[PDB]
C-alpha cells in the first residue's frame, strides 16, 4: 500500500512528521495561492486591473 | 382521568427512553446527596450503572430500543423512602433551632 | 417611504468585484460634475493607482489640480500643482461656505456616501436617475428640487446627470443612465477601497474551510471513537 | 427558607443584634455624609458648617 | 475532585477498541439520517410553535405599519 | 432628545423627526407626541441684542 | 443620442400593475386638482407607481450598458 | 521523578484546568460556545490592540483615524471590521451561553452564575463603549440617549451624568475616557473569567442530563481540546464569513458619518445584542421605571437560582418548561425586532406585550409550571 | 508682583513671544479681578469662527 510505505517513511518519527508538514506547507501556500488566484480571475475576466492596464 | 393525563406525560417526560427510573433524574441537593449515600449497596450499584448507561446514551444521542423502556407501572420508588426521612430529620433539626 | 430597486450590479456577486473600466469613468463623472461641489478628502489621488489609473495618467491628473501648501520662507499661503500624494481638492473652504454657497445646504461627503446611506448603489442611481416633476398637490418650496427617492422629498441637489454631460474618453455614449452607473460604481469603490481585495479572501477562506473543518471534524471523530464506540455490561452477584 | 428562619428565638437573635446593626447604620450615614460632603445635612452640624 | 476518588462504583465493565482500528464516520448515513429524524421530531412540537407565533407576530405587525402609513380618506 | 428642524412642520413651529413630536414657534407643543413644551434656558438681555445665554 | 433608461422606461409601464398605478395616480391627480383647497398630494400613489415601475427597470435596463 | 506536568506549579494548574480535568462524558456541543467565549475575548483583546495602534481619540481625528485605519494601514481594515464583527460573534456566543446554563439548570452552582452575571454587565458596558469610540453618527447619538438615563436617577442623578458625560454633553472628555475604560475593562473581564473557571472547577461541569456524572467521566485533554478545537473553526467559519462576504451586515449605515451634535439620525437605535434590552426600556413611559426594568432585565438572572422549583435539574425531562423556554426565547428575539422599529403604532403594544411577557414567563410561569411538573411526577 | 509681570509680558514681550497655553481666564483670581479679566480680554481682538457666509 501507498500509504503504508508513506506512513513508514515519513509518518512515523514525530521530527519527520514536522519536516513532512514544514515542506507541505511550502509548496501548499504556492498551489494554492495559484488556484484560488486563478479561480478568482477566471471568475472575473476583463474586470481587475490587470487585463485592462495593457489597454492603457 | 387525571392518572392518564399522569401516563402521557411520564411518556412525553423522556427519561423512560434512557432507561432511567424517576428517582435517578431528581437534582442532587445536600439532602439527596445524603438519601442516596444511605442507600443499600444493591440499590445503589443499579442506580450507578443506571445512570453510567443513560449518559452513555446521551453523549451518542441515542436511547434504547422500545421494548428496554422503564413503563410506568413498573417504574419503582426506591429513593423515595430514604429523602422522605432525610426530609423528616432536617425537619425536626430545623424546628428544634427554631 | 420608495426605498431603492436592486439592481443587478456587476459587483453584487458573492465572488465578483468591481468593473474597473467602470472606475475609471467614474472617477472622470466625479471630477467634471460633482468635484464642483462635493467633497471626497477621504480618498487621495495615491489611491487611484493601479485600480482605475496608472502612475503617470493619476500623476498628470494631480498636476492638473492646483492645492495650497505650507507656508514659504516668508510666512505666506501658497498654490502649487499637487502630487500623487495630495488628497482630493475640496470645492469649499469651510463647509459653512458650502452651505451659504448652494442654498443653506450642506453637499455632503462622497467618500463613505455609499456606506452612509441605507441602500447603498442602489439608492444613490436611483436618486440621480430619479429626479420628476411634482405630483399634484405638492408645493415644493423655491430653490428645491423633487426627488422621491430622498428622504424628504426634496432635495435641495439639482439635477447634475443629464445626457452629453461630459465626453469620456473610451468613447461609451454619456447618457444619462451610463454616467449615473460609472458615477456610483466609482462611489462604491471610494467607500469600499478593498471590495476587491474582500471577495479574494473570502474566495480562499471558503475554499480552504471547505477541507479545513471536514479534516478537524474527522479528527474529533477519530479521538472520540473510542468513547462512541464503547460496549457497557453490568455484571452483578 | 423563610419558613426556617421565622422562629421565636430567630427574633431574638434579631432583636440582640438591632442595636450593632442600627449603629453600623449610622456610622454608614455619617461616613456618607461626610464622604460625599453632603451640604444638605452638614450645614445643620454646628462648627463643621462654617466650612461652607 | 481529580480521577480516582470521584465516587465508587462496581460491577461494571466497559470494553473499548483503539481508534485506529475502527472507522471514524461508520454508517454516517445509514444511522446518522434515521436518527436525526428521530431526534427532530421529538423535539419540533416544542421548538417549533413560539417560533411561529413570533413569525405571525412579525408579518402581522410589519403589515399593520405599512397600511397605518397610507392616507387616510378624508 | 432628537433636535427638531427649523422653523418648519404641521403648524410650522418645529418637526421632531425621530418619533414625530411638533412643537409651535416658541417650544411649545401643539402636535405629535411630544410630552412636554421645549425647557428655555436662563438668558439674560444685555445692551442692543447681544443676549448673554446662560 | 437617447437614454437606455428613458428606452426602457415606457416598456416598464406597459406592466398590469404599472397600467393599474396610472388610472389611480391619475384619479387622485383629478381628486386633488378638482378641489379649490386640499391637501390630500398624490404622492403614495406616485410611490406605488414608481415603486412598480422601478422594480421592473431594475431587471431590464442593465444589461444595456 | 514525576510528570512536570503534574508538579510544576504552572503546569499544574493549567493540568488540573484543562488537560486532565474530569469533564462529563455526554458533554453536548452547547457547552463549546464557554470556550468560544474566551477566543472571541482572546480575539477581541488582540485586535483590538492593533486597532488602538492607530486610533486618536480626539473628536478632530477619530473618524479620519478609523477611516485612516481602514485605507491606509496595510491590512488594518481586516482588523477593523474582524473586531467590528467579533463583537457581534462574542455576544452571540455569551446569549447562547446564558441560554445553555439556563435551560440545563446550570444555574445551580450559584457562585459561577453569579460571576457569570458579572461579566455579562461587563462585557455589555465594554462593547457600549467600544461603539461610541468610533465617533459615527450612531455612536454620538446612542450614547447621549444612553447616558441621559442616569438622569432619571433620584437626587444624584443628574450630576452623575455630568460625571460621566465629563462636562454637559458627550464631547472631547467622554470619546477619550470611554477609550481608557473600554481599554482597561477587558482585562478585568479576563480577571473575572478566570474566577469563573476557578470556581466552575470547584464543582464541574453539568451535563444535559442535569445528573451528577461522576462515574462517567473522561479526561479533557484528549476529546475536549478537540472538540473545542472544531468549534472555534466553526465560529471562525461564521466570523470570517461576516467579515469577508459582508462587513456591514450587523452594522448601521449612519455610523458612517460624522458625528454632529446639531443633527440626528433618522433612527437613533443601538447595537442589536442591546435592543432586546432597549425595547424593555421604551416599554415604561415612566424614565425612572424604565431605567429600572432595564437594570432588572439582566438582574433577573440574579433570581433565576432562587426560582427554581423543580425537583428535576435540567429541561431535558421537562417538556412544559421546554415550551415555556422557547417562549421566552422567542419573546428575546420579538424585543429585538421591536427595538429596531420606530415608537408606533403597532410597535408600541407589541413592545409591551412582549416586555410584560418576559417577565411573567421567569417570575411567574416557570415556577408555577415546575410546581405542576413535579406534582405531575408523583413528587 | 504676578499681575506687574503680566502688565510688562503685555506691553513688552507679547510683541514677539506668547504663551498660547495661557487664557486670560487663568489670570482670575490669581492676579486680576474677573471684570478686570473681561476688560483684559476685551482689549484684543482675536480670529473667530466662519459667519454665515464662510
Ligand atoms: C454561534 C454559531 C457558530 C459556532 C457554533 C459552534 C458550536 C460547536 C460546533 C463544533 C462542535 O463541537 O460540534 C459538536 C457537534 C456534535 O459532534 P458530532 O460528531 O457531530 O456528533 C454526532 C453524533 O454523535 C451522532 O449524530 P447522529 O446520530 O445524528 O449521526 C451523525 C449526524 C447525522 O448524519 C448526517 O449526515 C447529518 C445529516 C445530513 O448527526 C450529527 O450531528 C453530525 C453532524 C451533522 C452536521 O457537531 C455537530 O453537531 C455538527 C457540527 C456543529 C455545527 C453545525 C450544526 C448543524
Ligand atoms: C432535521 C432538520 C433540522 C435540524 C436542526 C433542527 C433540529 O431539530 O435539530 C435536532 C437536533 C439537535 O437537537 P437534539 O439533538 O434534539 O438535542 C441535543 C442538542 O441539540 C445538542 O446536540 P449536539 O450537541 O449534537 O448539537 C447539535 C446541534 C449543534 O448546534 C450547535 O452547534 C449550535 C447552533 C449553531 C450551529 O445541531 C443543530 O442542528 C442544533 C442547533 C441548530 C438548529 C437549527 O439536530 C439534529 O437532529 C441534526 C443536527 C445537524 C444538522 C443536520
Ligand atoms: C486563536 C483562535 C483560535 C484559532 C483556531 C484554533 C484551532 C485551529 C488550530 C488547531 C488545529 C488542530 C490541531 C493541529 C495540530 C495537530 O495536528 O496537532 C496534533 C499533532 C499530533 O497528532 P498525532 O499524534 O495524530 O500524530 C503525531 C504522532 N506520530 C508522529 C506518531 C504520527 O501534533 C503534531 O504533530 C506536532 C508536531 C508537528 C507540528 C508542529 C511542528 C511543525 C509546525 C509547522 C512548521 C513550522 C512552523
Ligand atoms: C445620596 C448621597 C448624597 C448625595 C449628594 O448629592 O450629596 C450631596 C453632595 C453635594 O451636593 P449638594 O449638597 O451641594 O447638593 C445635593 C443635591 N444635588 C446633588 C441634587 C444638587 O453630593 C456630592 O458631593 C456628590 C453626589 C453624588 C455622589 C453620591
Ligand atoms: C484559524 C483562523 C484561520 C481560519 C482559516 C482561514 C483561511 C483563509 C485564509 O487565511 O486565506 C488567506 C487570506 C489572505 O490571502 P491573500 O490576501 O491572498 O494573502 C496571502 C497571499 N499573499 O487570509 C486572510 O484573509 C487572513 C486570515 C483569516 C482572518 C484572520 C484569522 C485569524 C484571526
Ligand atoms: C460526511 C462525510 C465526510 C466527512 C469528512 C471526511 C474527512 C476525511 C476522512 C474521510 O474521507 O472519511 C470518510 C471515509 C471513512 O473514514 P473512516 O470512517 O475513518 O474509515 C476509514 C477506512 N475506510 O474515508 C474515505 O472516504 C477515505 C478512505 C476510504
Ligand atoms: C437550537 C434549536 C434546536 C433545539 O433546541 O432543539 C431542541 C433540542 C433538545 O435538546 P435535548 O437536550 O435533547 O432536550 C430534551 C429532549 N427530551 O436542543 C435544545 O433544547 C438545545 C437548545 C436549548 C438549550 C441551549 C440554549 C439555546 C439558547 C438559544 C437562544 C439564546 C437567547 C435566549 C436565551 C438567553
Ligand atoms: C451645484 C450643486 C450640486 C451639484 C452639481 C451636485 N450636487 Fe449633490 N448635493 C448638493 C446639495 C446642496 C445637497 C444636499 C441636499 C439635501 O441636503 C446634495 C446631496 C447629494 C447626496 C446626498 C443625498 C441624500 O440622500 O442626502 C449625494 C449622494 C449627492 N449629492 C451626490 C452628487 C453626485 C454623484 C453629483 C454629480 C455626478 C452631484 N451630487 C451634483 C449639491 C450639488
Ligand atoms: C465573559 C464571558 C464568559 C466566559 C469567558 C465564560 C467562560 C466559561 C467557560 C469556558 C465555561 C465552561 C464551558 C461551558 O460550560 O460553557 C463556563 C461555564 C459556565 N458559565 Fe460561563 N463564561 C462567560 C459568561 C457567562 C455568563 C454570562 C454566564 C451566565 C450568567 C455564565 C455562566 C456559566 C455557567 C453556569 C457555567 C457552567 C455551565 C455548566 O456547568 O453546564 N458564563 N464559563
Ligand atoms: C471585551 C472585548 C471587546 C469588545 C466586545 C469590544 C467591542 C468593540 C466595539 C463594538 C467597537 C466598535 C466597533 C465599531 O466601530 O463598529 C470597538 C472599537 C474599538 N475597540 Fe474594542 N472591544 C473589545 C476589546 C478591546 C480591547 C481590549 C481594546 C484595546 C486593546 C479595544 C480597542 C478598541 C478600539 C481602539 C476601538 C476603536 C476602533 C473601531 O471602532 O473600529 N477593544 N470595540
Ligand atoms: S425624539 Fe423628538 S419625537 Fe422622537
Amino acid at each position: 500500500t501507498l500509504t503504508a510505505r508513506l506512513y513508514s517513511l515519513l509518518f512515523r518519527r514525530t521530527s519527520t512528521f514536522a519536516l513532512t508538514i514544514a515542506v507541505g506547507a511550502l509548496f501548499f501556500e504556492r498551489a494554492f495561492d495559484q488556484g484560488a488566484d486563478a479561480i478568482y480571475e477566471h471568475i472575473n475576466q476583463g474586470k481587475l486591473w490587470k487585463h485592462i492596464k495593457h489597454k492603457y | 382521568w387525571l392518572e392518564g393525563i399522569r401516563k402521557w406525560y411520564y411518556n412525553a417526560a423522556g427519561f423512560n427512553k434512557l432507561g432511567l427510573m424517576r428517582d435517578d433524574t431528581i437534582y442532587e441537593d445536600d439532602d439527596v446527596k445524603e438519601a442516596i449515600r444511605r442507600l443499600p449497596e444493591n440499590l445503589y450499584n443499579d442506580r450507578v450503572f443506571r445512570i453510567k448507561r443513560a449518559l452513555d446514551l446521551t453523549m451518542r444521542q441515542q436511547i434504547l430500543p422500545k421494548e428496554q423502556w422503564t413503563k410506568y407501572e413498573e417504574d419503582k420508588f426506591y429513593l423515595e423512602p430514604y429523602l422522605k426521612e432525610v426530609i423528616r430529620e432536617r425537619k425536626e433539626r430545623e424546628e428544634w433551632a427554631k | 417611504e420608495l426605498h431603492a430597486p436592486s439592481y443587478p450590479w456587476s459587483h453584487r456577486g458573492l465572488l465578483s468585484s468591481l468593473d474597473h473600466t467602470s472606475i475609471r469613468r467614474g472617477f472622470q463623472v466625479y471630477k467634471q460634475v460633482c468635484s464642483s461641489c462635493h467633497s471626497m478628502d477621504y480618498v487621495a489621488y495615491r489611491h487611484l493607482v493601479g485600480v482605475c489609473y496608472t502612475e503617470e495618467e493619476a500623476k498628470a491628473l494631480a498636476e492638473e489640480v492646483e492645492v495650497q501648501d505650507g507656508p514659504n520662507e516668508d510666512g505666506e499661503m501658497f498654490m502649487r500643482p499637487g502630487k500623487l500624494s495630495d488628497y482630493f481638492p475640496k470645492p469649499y473652504p469651510n463647509p459653512e461656505a458650502a452651505r451659504a454657497a448652494n442654498n443653506g445646504a450642506l453637499p455632503p461627503d462622497l467618500s463613505y456616501i455609499v456606506r452612509a446611506r441605507h441602500g447603498g448603489e442602489d439608492y444613490v442611481f436611483s436618486l440621480l436617475t430619479g429626479y420628476c416633476e411634482p405630483p399634484t398637490g405638492v408645493s415644493l418650496r423655491e430653490g428645491l428640487y423633487f426627488n422621491p427617492y430622498f428622504p424628504g422629498q426634496a432635495i435641495a441637489m439639482a439635477p447634475p446627470i443629464y445626457n452629453e454631460v461630459l465626453e469620456f474618453d473610451d468613447g461609451t455614449p454619456a447618457t444619462m443612465s451610463q454616467v449615473a452607473k460609472d458615477v456610483c460604481t466609482f462611489l462604491r469603490w471610494a467607500s469600499e477601497p478593498e471590495h476587491d481585495h474582500r471577495k479574494r479572501m473570502g474566495l480562499k477562506m471558503l475554499m480552504m474551510m471547505g477541507l479545513l473543518l471536514p479534516l478537524v471534524y474527522a479528527m474529533k471523530r477519530h479521538k472520540w471513537s473510542v468513547l462512541k464506540s464503547r460496549k457497557l455490561a453490568y455484571r452483578p452477584p | 427558607m423563610l419558613s426556617r428562619f421565622l422562629g421565636p428565638r430567630y427574633r431574638e437573635l434579631a432583636r440582640n443584634w438591632i442595636p450593632t446593626a442600627s449603629m453600623w447604620g449610622a456610622v454608614g450615614a455619617v461616613g456618607l455624609v461626610w464622604a460625599t460632603d453632603w451640604r444638605l445635612i452638614l450645614d445643620w452640624v454646628p462648627y463643621i458648617n462654617g466650612k461652607f | 475532585r481529580e480521577f480516582g476518588h470521584l465516587t465508587r462504583m462496581r460491577h461494571v465493565i466497559t470494553y473499548s477498541l483503539s481508534p485506529f482500528e475502527q472507522r471514524a464516520f461508520p454508517h454516517y448515513f445509514t444511522k446518522g439520517i434515521p436518527n436525526v429524524l428521530r431526534r427532530t421530531r421529538a423535539c419540533i412540537l416544542r421548538v417549533a410553535p413560539p417560533f411561529v407565533v413570533f413569525y405571525l407576530v412579525y408579518t402581522w405587525g410589519t403589515q399593520e405599519f405599512e397600511k397605518s402609513k397610507r392616507k387616510n380618506p378624508a | 432628545g432628537c433636535v427638531p428642524i427649523a422653523n418648519a412642520g404641521d403648524f410650522g413651529g418645529y418637526y421632531c423627526p425621530c418619533h414625530g413630536s411638533h412643537y409651535d414657534a416658541s417650544g411649545r407643543i401643539r402636535k405629535g407626541p411630544a410630552p412636554l413644551n421645549l425647557e428655555v434656558p436662563t438668558y439674560e438681555f444685555t445692551s442692543d441684542d447681544l443676549v448673554i445665554v446662560g | 443620442l437617447v437614454d437606455p433608461l428613458t428606452t426602457v422606461r415606457e416598456q416598464c409601464e406597459q406592466i398590469e400593475k404599472c397600467i393599474k398605478a396610472r388610472e389611480r395616480l391619475e384619479l387622485c391627480d383629478q381628486r386633488v386638482s378638482s378641489r379649490s383647497q386640499t391637501e390630500e398630494d398624490c404622492t403614495e400613489e406616485l410611490f406605488d407607481f414608481l415603486h412598480a415601475r422601478d422594480h421592473c427597470v431594475a431587471h431590464k435596463l442593465f444589461n444595456s450598458l | 521523578m514525576t510528570n512536570i506536568r503534574k508538579s510544576h506549579p504552572l503546569m499544574k494548574i493549567i493540568n488540573n484546568a484543562f488537560i486532565d480535568l474530569p469533564a462529563p462524558s455526554n458533554i453536548s456541543s452547547w457547552w463549546n460556545f464557554g470556550s468560544l467565549l474566551g477566543i472571541c475575548l482572546i480575539l477581541q483583546i488582540l485586535t483590538g490592540l492593533f486597532l488602538a495602534m492607530h486610533y486618536t481619540s480626539d473628536t478632530t481625528t477619530a473618524f479620519s483615524s478609523v477611516t485612516h485605519i481602514c485605507r491606509d494601514v496595510n491590512y488594518g481594515w481586516v482588523i477593523r471590521y474582524l473586531h467590528a464583527n467579533g463583537a457581534s460573534m462574542f455576544f452571540i456566543c455569551l446569549f447562547i451561553h446564558v441560554g445553555r446554563g439556563l435551560y440545563y439548570g446550570s444555574y445551580m452552582f450559584l457562585e459561577t452564575w453569579n460571576i457569570g452575571v458579572v461579566l455579562l454587565f461587563t462585557v455589555m458596558a465594554t462593547a457600549f463603549m467600544g461603539y461610541v469610540l468610533p465617533w459615527g453618527q450612531m455612536s454620538f447619538w446612542g450614547a447621549t440617549v444612553i447616558t441621559n438615563l442616569l438622569s432619571a436617577i433620584p437626587y444624584i442623578g443628574t450630576d452623575l451624568v455630568e460625571w460621566i458625560w465629563g462636562g454637559f454633553s458627550v464631547d472631547k472628555a467622554t470619546l477619550t475616557r470611554f477609550f481608557a475604560f473600554h481599554f482597561i475593562l477587558p482585562f478585568i473581564i479576563t480577571a473575572l473569567a478566570a474566577v469563573h473557571l476557578l470556581f466552575l472547577h470547584e464543582t464541574g461541569s453539568n451535563n444535559p442530563t442535569g445528573i451528577s456524572s461522576d462515574m462517567d467521566k473522561i479526561p479533557f485533554h484528549p476529546y475536549y481540546t478537540i472538540k473545542d478545537i472544531l468549534g472555534a473553526l466553526f465560529m471562525m467559519l461564521i466570523l470570517l464569513i461576516l467579515v469577508l462576504f459582508s462587513p456591514d451586515l450587523l452594522g448601521d449605515p449612519d455610523n458612517y458619518t460624522p458625528a454632529n451634535p446639531l443633527n440626528t439620525p433618522p433612527h437613533i437605535k443601538p447595537e442589536w445584542y442591546f435592543l432586546f434590552a432597549y425595547a424593555i426600556l421604551r416599554s415604561i413611559p415612566n424614565k425612572l421605571g424604565g431605567v429600572l426594568a432595564l437594570v432588572a432585565s439582566i438582574l433577573i438572572l440574579i433570581l433565576m437560582p432562587m426560582l427554581h422549583t423543580s425537583k428535576q435539574r435540567s429541561m431535558m425531562f421537562r417538556p412544559l418548561s421546554q415550551c415555556l423556554f422557547w417562549m421566552l426565547v422567542a419573546d428575546l428575539i420579538t424585543l429585538t425586532w421591536i427595538g429596531g422599529q420606530p415608537v408606533e403604532h403597532p410597535f408600541i403594544i407589541i413592545g409591551q406585550l412582549a416586555s410584560i411577557l418576559y417577565f411573567l414567563i421567569i417570575l411567574v410561569l416557570m415556577p408555577i409550571t415546575s410546581i405542576i411538573e413535579n406534582n405531575l411526577l408523583k413528587w
